[PDB]
């Protein structure tokens, strides 16, 4: 795995922001660190914890749908509404489509097409007025690999190193990618720009932003603790 | 009970 990898490169882009201290300038100009080629191939637009019961319902940008069980096995169903691919608590990945699967997972396949239900007819789609990046053979589509709820955020960590943050208080989100080593930043009012960590270090940012950042640090250490 | 994301 270079899942603790990507972590750890992950700690490393925010700490050296937040240490550089951004909102703290005495000019900030935090335009200068935006860059749209940045922006993220994938996102959780849509969510549902029923944990309670099953576990945690997801949909992607790219309107594919997801499921992390509370076994920790996640099935995934394409955007074609026909291919799935499992992936078991040690994630071997294994692939299948509504017509062609074990027995095995009848019951949580019906379970998947419940929460696409719930969420299509209840859930605003999150980002809905961005352009996702386009993929590329490099990538693939990721699955939920852990998530946890904190008083004030739910944290979302992507099998492919990206970490998302969507605070409650005020609907704004954090998308933090490792690879790119950019966080795309949601604000309230639903703009959205795509930052070079880097860039923010030189240029500063506001009070909000370096905020949200400061969090995130934390967040990302209590994932890789854990694991 | 049962926690969602941003509602329609």
């Amino acid at each position: 795995e270079v899942v603790d990898c990507h972590l750890s490169d992950m700690l490393q882009q925010l700490h050296s922001v937040n240490a550089s201290k951004p909102s703290e300038r005495g000019l900030v100009r935090q335009e200068e660190a935006e860059d749209p080629a940045c922006i993220p191939i994938f996102w959780v637009s849509k969510w549902v914890d029923y944990s309670d019961k099953y576990g945690l319902g997801y949909q992607l940008c790219d309107n594919s749908v997801g499921v992390l069980f509370n076994d920790s096995t996640r099935l995934i169903l394409y955007n074609d509404g026909d291919s799935l691919q499992y992936i078991e608590r040690d994630g071997t990945e294994s692939y299948l489509t509504v017509s062609s699967h074990p027995n095995s997972l009848m019951k949580k396949i019906t379970l998947l097409k419940y929460f696409r239900n719930y969420m299509s007819e209840h859930l605003l789609k999150a980002g809905a007025n961005i352009t996702p990046r386009e993929g590329d053979e490099l990538a693939r589509l990721p699955y939920l690999r852990t998530w946890f709820r904190t008083r004030s955020a739910i944290i979302l960590h992507l099998s492919n190193g990206s970490v998302q943050i969507n605070f409650f208080q005020d609907h704004t989100k954090l998308i933090l990618c490792p690879l790119m080593a950019a966080v795309t930043y949601i604000d309230e009012k639903r703009d959205f720009r795509t930052y070079r960590l880097s860039l923010l270090e030189e240029y500063g940012c506001c009070k909000e932003l370096a905020s949200r950042l400061r969090y995130a640090r934390t967040m990302v250490d209590k994932l890789l603790s854990s694991r | 009970n049962i926690f969602q994301s941003t509602m329609l």
